């Protein structure tokens, strides 16, 4: 609220540990939700296939 | 697909039909002593078939199986890659 | 040799020899168990040949 800053509770309550990078096969990728751009904007990703 | 004792079946067919018993000949023994290959012949009447194997037993069995089928018939430049999804399976 | 705590022992075998090497490892474990139980149960007063 205003120019005052506060602790970022949500990130730490979510990121207790960094999730491990695991690949996805076509079978389980088929019913996964379609990637949406705003979830990929300004984030960190890694190549699990390379 | 060699499930059984094909030499026994071969001699069974020979002696049941009073056909001459299966004669077996060893022509060649080729290769280094730790990789010698054995070649066994089988001859019954006018039919002669070949069987090869790492052992005289195996080559004999293969020749017998081959001629057993015969007498019934006639009355990359690249290494393949590996997936990264390999895991450590406990033993 | 892997004597440290939580040490990792890794075996590299191909797919076609998986069954045979698994049987070999079970045979080794059974031999170890047989050695242990033979040393445990056997009792002798003379304790020398």
């Amino acid at each position: 609220a205003g120019e005052q800053k506060c602790f970022d509770w949500e990130l730490m309550t979510n990121f207790r540990r960094l999730p491990q990078s695991h690949g996805s096969n076509v079978q389980q990728r088929e019913q996964q939700p379609a990637p949406r751009p705003e979830d990929f904007e300004g984030k960190i990703v890694t190549q699990w296939y390379a | 697909k060699t499930v059984g004792n094909p030499i026994g079946w071969l001699q069974e067919m020979c002696m049941q039909r009073r056909w001459p018993p299966p004669s077996y000949e060893t022509e060649t023994e080729v290769g280094l002593p730790h990789e010698r290959l054995f070649t066994i012949a089988c001859s019954i009447l006018n039919y002669r078939e070949m069987g090869k194997g790492k052992s005289k037993k195996i080559a004999k069995r293969l020749a017998a199986h081959r001629m057993w089928m015969r007498l019934q018939e006639t009355p990359i430049d690249r290494y393949e890659q590996v997936s990264k999804d390999f895991e450590f399976i406990k033993i | 040799r892997a004597r440290t705590t939580e040490a990792k022992f890794v075996l590299f075998t191909a797919d076609k020899e998986r069954e045979k090497t698994i049987q070999q490892i079970y045979q080794y474990r059974k031999a170890h168990n047989d050695i242990a139980e033979y040393l445990k149960d056997r009792v002798l007063e003379k304790t020398e040949p």
